[PDB]
């Protein structure tokens, strides 16, 4: 289930950014930040819990 | 491009404004004049504290040719303005021609400006509008600026010393 | 249209060139003129698409 | 338009690099010359290989 539930990430690569598209650098950095937070978040507490309900 | 400008002023924990081109010794063949009704300070008719709107002197408005070379080790915030009169007659009045025009190039980039001359709605007393224009000079770039007309020149423009975890909130 | 100015020197040049790009449809047409300050394409291409790809440093 | 264009040819698994008006019959009238010193090879002043700078003849 653990494995199953990953999606494959045939998605972007990365984007380069101009000089006056810094908003769109930033929109696009918090966007990965922000997935990036919450797929740590989430990979990390799946594994916890997981861990924990295992282990009882 | 404001809303980027205020993007990279958030980040700016300090800056140090520089006098580029100052005084009358800087531009010893224009002046700084034009309609200053509109941004009165404290009842008297006056202009931008950062920004020089040049008119021509003696009748003259001599192509201007300027440049900047950044010797600092910090980026350099430069703004200008170029000037869009409601009528024809305005921009003969300050000197300027027909044919202005305003170019800023950097080893990074080349902008060119044209005045596009137009009626507007009355706002806050004036027919003509203002646009305002920026770059950030990095270290050991040059600016070549050049005008025929319609320049509102940078005074003030400034170093900026980059930080995290600031910006702006109303 | 061409904006001539002098520009701090990069690489030995004042000068510069702007490149510009489009992709072309099947069965679409390009109509290509000038009056001056034009680059012409050689080896323009084909494009054959897939997914998973992209550009890493 | 670079980054998008760098977007563009992520997804290009292949290409297929066409003449499109590769000769001086593509260009009878027209040369290939201007300014060749800052991109240069092995030395030799030249041009770009996939565009042609073209000048009067
Ligand atoms: C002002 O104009 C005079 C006469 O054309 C010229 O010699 C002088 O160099 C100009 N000043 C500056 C700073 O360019
Ligand atoms: C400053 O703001 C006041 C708001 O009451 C306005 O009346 C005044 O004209 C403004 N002056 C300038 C220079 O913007
Ligand atoms: C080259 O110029 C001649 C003379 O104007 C003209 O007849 C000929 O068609 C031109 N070549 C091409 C490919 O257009
Ligand atoms: C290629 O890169 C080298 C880097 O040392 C540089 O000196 C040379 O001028 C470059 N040539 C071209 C055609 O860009």
């Amino acid at each position: 289930s653990v494995i199953e539930k990953m999606n494959t990430q045939f998605t972007a690569v990365g984007k380069e950014f101009n000089k006056l598209e810094r908003r769109m650098e930033n929109l696009n950095k918090k966007v990965d930040d922000g997935f990036l937070d919450i797929w740590t978040y989430n990979a990390e507490l799946l594994v916890l819990l997981e861990n924990e309900r295992t282990l009882d | 491009d404001y809303e980027e400008l205020r993007e990279q002023l958030s980040s700016v924990s300090s800056f140090e404004r520089f006098e580029i081109f100052p005084k009358e010794s800087s531009w010893p063949n224009h002046t700084v004049t034009g309609v200053s009704a509109s941004c009165s300070h404290n009842g008297k008719s006056s202009f931008y504290r950062n920004l020089l709107w040049l008119t021509g002197k003696n009748g003259l408005y001599p192509n201007l040719s300027k440049s900047y070379v950044n010797n600092k080790e910090k980026e350099v915030l430069v703004l200008w303005g170029v000037h869009h009169p409601p009528n024809i007659g305005n921009q003969r009045a300050l000197y300027h021609t027909e044919n202005a025009y305003v170019s800023v190039v950097s080893s990074h980039y080349s902008r060119r400006f044209t005045p596009e001359i137009a009626k507007r709605p009355k706002v806050r007393d004036q027919e003509g509008r203002i646009n305002y224009y920026w770059t950030l000079l990095e270290p050991g770039d040059t600016i070549i600026f050049e005008a025929n007309g319609n320049l509102i020149a940078p005074w003030y423009a400034f170093a900026l010393s980059r930080g995290f975890g600031s910006g702006i909130i109303t």
